[PDB]
């Protein structure tokens, strides 16, 4: 009954978004290239480093691991 | 721009005038020059804080620049001797002051910037 | 959705949800879809008309009338006088509140504020018919105030509202508008009943995923159990165990309304316990109204038969 | 806590500027330099006393 | 533009293959130890036992959405739905459900429950309350309209993931511009308001309660165009 | 305070969204530069940094063995003031052992904040909250199994 | 601000087939099991389904795609670890995405993909926030795809195609 | 990297 | 003329979604197609060294874990020497060993408490 509500304000928001200029989007498109950026967990891979770590720990266990004393607390 | 805001013992009013408009005496400027320079300064500062900033949000940047552009279009339409235009100028000067950042990035292509005069070029004489 | 060593035969497939008119009903915990007790203010610092609307006053009046009728049934079916004194006192309080609320409603209608939802028409009709207070001319006020609103918003009418409107019209002999009565009958016949509706409940922390279930969900926000009815039926004031149980129930209700609903669920409107509608009483009233309508309007016999079949 | 003033750029730049300690010290040092090395020493000292 | 081929000792894509772990390129060949190669080679996985285990013991296709139009079950026999939240609602439900397992489990397992509570209190008051909890309290899981009452039923997630529905009159709904609340609740919108729409906030004037709608939420065209809401 | 500056420096320099001038990236992304010699730094610089890190690790380990080991083998410091501080390094008591946990958990909460806290809208907001919930619940269950169920 | 408003579309009478995978051409997961190529491709996709489930990567391997021009809706038959499912998509909600965008949408390092997963032809439903991946060994209906309703001149939107999905 | 060379 | 689902148009869009429109055609690409080989090798080597160091810290110095999460259940560790003897001999010897262990713990406690005055 002539009351401003969800539909009215959704249309208002759509109009506000449409009023934006595509010039800024066009000039900045290059920034968010997926081929050029990734995440820190993806870049820092621990697969083979953990394998080398396991080798080193195994060597320690079978060389100096025997000569250790249990410390219960 | 000479980028000498923090040198030569500028007062706060002079520094604010330099940031908003290229000149230290905006009264000499005409209406179009004032509006265009203030719009450029506002866009530059918004880009510095919401594009090249800390965890910047590009959607918020777009919305903010759109609102600023509409406001500055209205300002340009308005007559020079209008309290509404004066209020707009005060609002955006306050925004510039709010976004003022000590140690803000100064491009190396401007005078008085870091690395501006690291080398002395020898003349043909 | 996701499971291990499990079968999802009882899960509701997304195909039905994608389809339209799938006849699925949702039963969720702590669901309060009826606004009774929202606008029931025992003490008013000012005139109720100033603060509340006709819709709110009608909801309160209908709730009070139903509670008073239930307590009158308790009086009829109870024998011991000492236990009957409490029932009489509660009935007197309900009658006083109903009188003040209905006086405010009449004053508002006289003033000229009449726009209200369909449930307001239903509640005013159910207060005029089956209500303690008597008005010199109920038909005139129904015609002047409620009739145009009912004609305009009959489509929005619910099953309960249609049943109440038909029952009130039969009781008051307000059957002058045969076309309107036929319109109400056909609307009720077209409506969809809980027998056809298929209840479902949320599945495994998933709002989107639903499972068929025939078990009602717990509702601490508004409990439909009639603790007072149970207390009167079993023992009473004389019975120490019944008195202790009723005291515990009243203390729990007070604690809820005063601390749980505001702090938890952020709701302060509910402050009084109104028992849920009696299914047996509703069924009997509907059957009687349909029987009366069969004689009153011969051409609606098929509609009444279909309504009875769906029921 | 729904309203936090510490996330605002005013507090951010205050902390980033080292609490304005350098600015305050530089202003006081300028006062000392101007009063002692010019007005009191050169003019009052050399021009008047000497 | 590339001149690597002009030299015999220049690096090659075969030399760059080792960067595929840290660099995203479309697959070129399958190594002997890839999951796909292992599954397709080892005959054990071809056994009907393993195939049936895969078919049954995992996420079912029934819960998978099958269309861009959703008609959730009606809350009331006469109501019609308008808005519903898909993913953020489930995420909030699962987060608030932790209070039914972590909290009693923490009490019965931690050596110092008081220490845990003392650590949690300031954690809740800073960076957690405004981050998730207030947004969840004001979050709208579902919205339907009851026309006979001319009301709107809103479903919300409570403590421990409990779902409760409340009624609000359409005459008591108002639109609250984001400018009027941004300064009041800057922190809330700073760290937790991203999921919900900033410019589509409504509130009930009588009860002073807000309604946050998910950005990735489904709206019904018919529900929006219904005359009651217009 | 160390956590915040370390995180900000590392993340903003390397893994944040590209904020620098287009020239910085384009001048180095040209295909002509693709070569076995390609690098934006110096090989000598990389080797110098690597050797510095290795030698620093070795020297720090040597000093730790000299001082913090059960057998004290450091040379004389020519000071006659004994502080008794080594008592809480050799035989710490329950009070101090639990006191250190306060700072440990403060650092843990700060790490969680700098990692899972969102300041800008993203396509991964809901999935980030979900990942936080998964991490919390998995941490609880893993602790339960490690301490009691084994 | 883009809002997911639903239009309640329905299928038409005679659809036009646009995509048909040469493998999985049979009907039913039982037929896939009994067929040699289908079984091996299913085993190779098992990691794909694992990524779907545990890594919360919304994606679907699409086969036997049909188009309804009367209502402008695509009916997709998708293969999941449990069987074949039918889904409906509106052309207004479908946009193309690069393979790197598809990979970077998920924050977990995806398993090494098989060689029959067409990387060029990856599409994105914005309404469902989902990806559709087709099979390289497939047959495309040229006349079907050349339908007027599928033309970019009518389905093109710069803001939606280029700025809707910003993974960062 | 470094500055452009100029005559001395 | 062209329509979606066309391979050529799809490839063009995939390559041009994040292009630099201010650059000439054929050179309007923003991504880096590789990573410095020598730099990546050295970086991965040093990263592996750091990871190995962190793991050795975790293993040989669990003090942080002990004081941040508490002492977790220890995996079983015992010797099967007692299985050599069987019967009443085994029972009596096991009881004697248990008594000796308890007495040893008490002796350590009392010795620690008493020996406060050993150093004069
Ligand atoms: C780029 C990143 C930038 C950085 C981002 C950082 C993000 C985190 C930010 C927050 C981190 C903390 C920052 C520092 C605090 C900032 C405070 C602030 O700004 O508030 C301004 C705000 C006013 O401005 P505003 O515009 O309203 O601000 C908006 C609100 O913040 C809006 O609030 P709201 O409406 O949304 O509701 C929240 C409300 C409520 O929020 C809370 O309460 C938060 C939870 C507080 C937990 C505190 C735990 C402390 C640890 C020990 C106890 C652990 C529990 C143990 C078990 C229980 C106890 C046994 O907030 C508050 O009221 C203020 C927070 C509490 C500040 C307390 C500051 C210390 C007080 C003095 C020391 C007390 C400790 C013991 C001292 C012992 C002797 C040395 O409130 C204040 O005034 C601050 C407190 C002023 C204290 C004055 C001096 C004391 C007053 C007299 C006391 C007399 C006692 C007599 C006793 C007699 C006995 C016989
Ligand atoms: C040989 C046999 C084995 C030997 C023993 C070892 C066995 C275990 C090996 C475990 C190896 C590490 C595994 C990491 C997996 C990460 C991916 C994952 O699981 O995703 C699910 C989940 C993340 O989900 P999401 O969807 O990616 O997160 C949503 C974000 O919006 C997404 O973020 P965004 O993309 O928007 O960008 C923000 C970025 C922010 O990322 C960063 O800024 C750093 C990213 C580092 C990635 C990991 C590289 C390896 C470093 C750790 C090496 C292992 C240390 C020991 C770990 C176990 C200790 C008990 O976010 C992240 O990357 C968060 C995920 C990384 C979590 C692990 C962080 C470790 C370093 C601590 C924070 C350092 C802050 C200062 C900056 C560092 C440089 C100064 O991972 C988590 O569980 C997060 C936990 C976060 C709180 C951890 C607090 C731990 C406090 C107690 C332990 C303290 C000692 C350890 C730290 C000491 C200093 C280095
Ligand atoms: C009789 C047969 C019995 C068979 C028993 C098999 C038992 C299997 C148990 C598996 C338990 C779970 C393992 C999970 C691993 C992934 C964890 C993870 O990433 O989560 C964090 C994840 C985030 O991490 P993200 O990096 O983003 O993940 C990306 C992908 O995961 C992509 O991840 P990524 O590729 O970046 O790295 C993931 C990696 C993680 O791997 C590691 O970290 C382990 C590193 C090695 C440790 C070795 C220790 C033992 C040996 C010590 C050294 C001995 C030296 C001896 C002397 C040598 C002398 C030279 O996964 C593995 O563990 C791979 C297996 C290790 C293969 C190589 C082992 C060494 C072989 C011998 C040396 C030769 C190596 C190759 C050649 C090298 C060059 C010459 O957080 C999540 O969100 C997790 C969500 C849940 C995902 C679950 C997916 C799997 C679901 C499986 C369901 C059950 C299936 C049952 C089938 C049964 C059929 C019958
Ligand atoms: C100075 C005073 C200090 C006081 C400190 C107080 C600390 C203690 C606080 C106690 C909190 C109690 C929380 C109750 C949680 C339930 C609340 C509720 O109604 O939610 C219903 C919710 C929601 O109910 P619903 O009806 O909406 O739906 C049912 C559930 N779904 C949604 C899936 C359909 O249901 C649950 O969450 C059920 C939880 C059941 C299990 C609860 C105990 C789990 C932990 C067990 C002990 C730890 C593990 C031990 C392992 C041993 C292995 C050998
Ligand atoms: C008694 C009132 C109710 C208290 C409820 C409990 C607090 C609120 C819920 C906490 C849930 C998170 C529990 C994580 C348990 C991790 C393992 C552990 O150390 O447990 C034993 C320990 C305590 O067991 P304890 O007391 O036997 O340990 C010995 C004592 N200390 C450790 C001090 C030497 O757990 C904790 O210390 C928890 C501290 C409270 C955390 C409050 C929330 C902040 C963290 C956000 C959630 C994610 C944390 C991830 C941590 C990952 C590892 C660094
Ligand atoms: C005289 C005694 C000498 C003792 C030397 C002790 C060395 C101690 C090293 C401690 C760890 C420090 C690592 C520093 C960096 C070097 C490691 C590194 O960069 O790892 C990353 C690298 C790669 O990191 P990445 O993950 O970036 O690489 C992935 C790409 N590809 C697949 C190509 C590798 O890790 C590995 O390559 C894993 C190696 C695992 C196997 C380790 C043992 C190798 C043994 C070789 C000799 C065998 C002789 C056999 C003789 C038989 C005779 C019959
Ligand atoms: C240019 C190249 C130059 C040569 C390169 C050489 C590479 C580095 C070689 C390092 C060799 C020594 C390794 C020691 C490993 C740690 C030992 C330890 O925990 O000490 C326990 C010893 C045993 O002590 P304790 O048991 O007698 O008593 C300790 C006393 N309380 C109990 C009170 C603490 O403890 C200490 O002495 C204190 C050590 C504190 C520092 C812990 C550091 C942990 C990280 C180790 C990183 C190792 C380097 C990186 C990995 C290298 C892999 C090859
Ligand atoms: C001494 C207390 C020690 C800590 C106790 C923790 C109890 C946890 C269970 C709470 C159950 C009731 C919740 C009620 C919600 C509600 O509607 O709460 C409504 C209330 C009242 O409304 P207002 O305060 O906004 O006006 O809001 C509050 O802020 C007060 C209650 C706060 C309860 C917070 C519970 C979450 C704690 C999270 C700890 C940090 C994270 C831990 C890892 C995940």
């Amino acid at each position: 009954a002539g009351r401003k509500l969800f539909k009215h304000y959704i249309n208002e928001n759509i109009k506000s978004n449409n009023e934006q200029k595509l010039f800024f989007y066009r000039v900045n498109r290059w920034r968010w290239n997926t081929k050029d950026n990734t995440t820190a967990p993806k870049f820092l891979r621990l697969k083979y480093p953990l394998l080398v770590t396991g080798v080193c720990l195994f060597a320690y266990d079978w060389t100096y691991g025997f000569t250790q004393v249990d410390a219960h607390h | 721009s000479k980028a000498y805001y923090f040198v030569k013992n500028f007062s706060w009013a002079e520094v604010s005038n330099l940031l908003c408009y290229g000149t230290k005496y905006p009264t000499v400027l005409n209406h179009q020059q004032k509006v265009t320079r203030l719009y450029r300064a506002t866009l530059r500062r918004v880009y510095a804080h919401q594009v090249e900033g800390y965890k910047t949000d590009f959607k918020q940047y777009n919305e903010n620049i759109t609102d600023i552009g509409k406001d500055f279009n209205k300002m340009l339409a308005l007559k020079p001797e209008s309290l509404e235009l004066q209020a707009y100028f005060k609002k955006y000067e306050d925004l510039q002051e709010e976004l003022f950042d000590p140690a803000m990035i100064i491009d190396e292509s401007r005078p008085y910037a870091a690395s501006s005069g690291r080398y002395y070029i020898f003349d043909d004489y | 959705m996701s499971g291990l060593l499990r079968n999802f035969e009882k899960l509701v497939c997304q195909s039905q949800l994608s389809k339209a008119g799938h006849k699925l009903l949702l039963r969720s915990p702590n669901s309060t879809l009826h606004p009774t007790a929202f606008y029931y203010k025992r003490n008013s610092s000012q005139r109720l008309a100033n603060e509340m609307d006709v819709f709110q006053l009608g909801l309160a009046a209908a709730a009070l009338t139903r509670q008073a009728n239930n307590y009158a049934q308790l009086l009829d079916q109870v024998d011991k006088e000492a236990v009957r004194e409490e029932v009489q006192e509660r009935i007197t309080q309900n009658h006083s509140d109903l009188n003040v609320y209905f006086g405010e409603i009449l004053s508002l209608f006289k003033i000229g504020k009449k726009e209200c939802p369909v449930q307001t028409v239903a509640d005013i009709s159910y207060v005029l018919a089956f209500g303690p207070i008597q008005v010199p001319n109920a038909a005139a006020i129904i015609t002047e105030n409620l009739l145009p609103v009912l004609k305009e918003k009959l489509d929005y009418a619910s099953i309960h509202n249609l049943q109440d409107i038909l029952s009130a019209f039969v009781k008051l002999n307000y059957v002058s508008d045969k076309e309107l009565l036929k319109r109400l009958i056909t609307a009720l016949s077209q409506k969809d009943f809980p027998n056809q509706l298929q209840p479902v409940t949320n599945h495994a922390w998933n709002i989107d995923q639903y499972e068929y279930s025939d078990c009602n969900s717990w509702n601490i926000v508004s409990c439909g159990d009639n603790t007072f009815e149970k207390y009167i039926h079993e023992g009473g004031c004389e019975n120490s165990l019944a008195k202790a149980k009723f005291a515990v129930h009243e203390l729990l209700d007070h604690i809820s309304f005063n601390f749980v609903n505001p702090f938890l669920f952020r709701e302060n409107r509910i402050n009084h316990r109104f028992a849920k509608r009696n299914a047996d009483l509703d069924h009997e009233v509907l059957m009687q109204t349909l029987s009366k309508l069969q004689e009153i309007v011969p051409e609606t016999s098929e509609a009444i038969a279909t309504i009875k079949a769906r029921l | 806590m729904l309203k936090n003033k510490l996330i605002k750029f005013k507090f951010f730049r205050f902390v980033q500027s080292g609490f304005y300690v350098d600015f305050i010290f530089k202003k006081f040092s300028e006062m000392f330099i101007r009063n002692i090395f010019i007005y009191s020493s050169i003019f009052f000292g050399e021009k008047f006393m000497i | 533009g590339d001149i690597r081929h002009k030299f015999s000792n220049e690096i090659t894509d075969d030399d760059y293959d080792y960067q595929r772990a840290m660099h995203v390129k479309p697959p070129k060949e399958e190594s002997l130890f890839q999951l796909t190669n292992i599954l397709s080679s080892v005959p054990v996985f071809k056994t009907r036992f393993f195939l049936d285990f895969i078919a049954r013991n995992l996420d079912t296709n029934s819960a998978v959405s099958t269309s861009d139009f959703v008609a959730p079950p009606r809350v009331h026999e006469n109501s019609f739905f308008v808005y519903h939240s898909r993913e953020l609602g489930n995420v909030i439900r699962k987060y608030r459900s932790l209070e039914s397992i972590v909290l009693p489990g923490a009490l019965l397992t931690f050596t110092y429950p008081l220490f845990a509570a003392f650590v949690a209190i300031p954690s809740y008051y800073f960076m957690f309350n405004a981050k998730i909890y207030e947004m969840s309290r004001r979050f709208v899981v579902r919205m339907d309209v009851l026309p006979h009452l001319e009301m709107i039923s809103v479903q919300r997630i409570g403590a421990f993931g409990i779902l409760y529905t409340k009624l609000h009159r359409i005459q008591d709904l108002e639109y609250v511009p984001f400018d009027q609340v941004k300064e009041q609740e800057n922190y809330l919108w700073a760290i937790g308001g991203h999921g919900v729409d900033n410019q589509l906030i409504f509130k009930d004037r009588s009860t002073g309660e807000f309604f946050y709608f998910e950005r990735q939420g489904v709206w019904d065209a018919k529900g929006l165009n219904h005359p009651l809401l217009n | 305070a160390g956590v915040f500056y370390s995180y900000r420096l590392f993340y903003s320099i390397f893994f944040d969204t590209k904020k620098g001038k287009k020239a910085i990236y384009l001048q180095a992304s040209r295909i002509i530069l693709n070569s076995k010699f390609y690098s934006n730094t110096s090989l000598a610089s990389n080797l110098s940094i690597t050797f510095l890190v290795l030698i620093s690790y070795t020297v720090i380990l040597y000093l730790y063995c000299t001082t913090l080991n059960n057998y004290y083998s450091l040379s004389d410091l020519k000071s006659i003031y004994i502080n008794n501080a080594y008592s809480y390094f050799y035989k710490p008591d329950y009070n101090f052992l639990n006191a250190v946990s306060i700072l440990n958990w403060f650092v843990i909460i700060l790490l969680i904040s700098v990692i899972y806290l969102n300041w800008r809208w993203s396509y991964y907001y809901t999935k980030s909250i979900d990942s936080l919930s998964k991490f919390i619940l998995f941490s609880f269950f893993f602790f339960i199994f490690s301490k009691y169920i084994l | 601000n883009y809002y997911n408003i639903m239009r309640q579309v329905s299928l038409d009478s005679n659809p036009i087939v646009l995509y048909q995978s040469s493998t999985f051409t049979g009907n039913g997961l039982q037929e896939f099991y009994e067929n040699a190529d289908a079984l091996t491709k299913y085993l190779k996709l098992v990691p794909f389904f694992l990524e779907k489930n545990l890594y919360d990567h919304p994606k679907q391997f699409v086969i036997k795609m049909e188009f309804h021009p009367q209502n402008k809706v695509l009916s997709l038959d998708c293969l999941t670890h449990q069987g074949v499912l039918k889904k409906t998509v509106n052309l207004e909600n479908l946009i193309p995405v690069p393979y790197e965008d598809y990979v970077q949408f998920c924050r977990r390092k995806l398993f090494n993909a098989p060689l029959f997963l067409d990387t060029e032809m990856i599409y994105f439903n914005t309404f469902q926030n989902e990806f559709y991946v087709f099979d390289k060994n497939a047959k495309w209906n040229e006349e079907g795809i050349n339908h007027p309703e599928l033309d970019i001149s009518k389905l093109y939107n710069e803001k939606a195609w280029f700025d809707s999905l910003r993974i960062i | 990297g470094g500055f452009q060379k100029y005559p001395i | 003329g062209t329509s979606i689902f066309s391979r050529q148009f799809k490839k063009a869009f995939n390559d041009a979604k994040y292009q630099n429109l201010t650059a000439a055609q054929g050179e309007t690409y923003s991504h880096l197609g590789w990573i410095s080989n020598v730099d990546l090798r050295l970086g991965r080597a040093i990263f592996t060294f750091g990871v190995v160091g962190i793991a050795f810290c975790i293993y040989l110095e669990p003090s942080y874990f002990h004081e941040t999460f508490g002492h977790m259940s220890q995996p079983p560790k015992y010797d099967l020497i007692d299985s050599n003897i069987n019967g009443v001999e085994k029972k009596l010897n096991k009881q004697i060993l248990h008594r000796e262990h308890n007495e040893h713990k008490l002796d350590g406690f009392v010795s620690m408490f008493k020996g406060s005055d050993v150093a004069k």
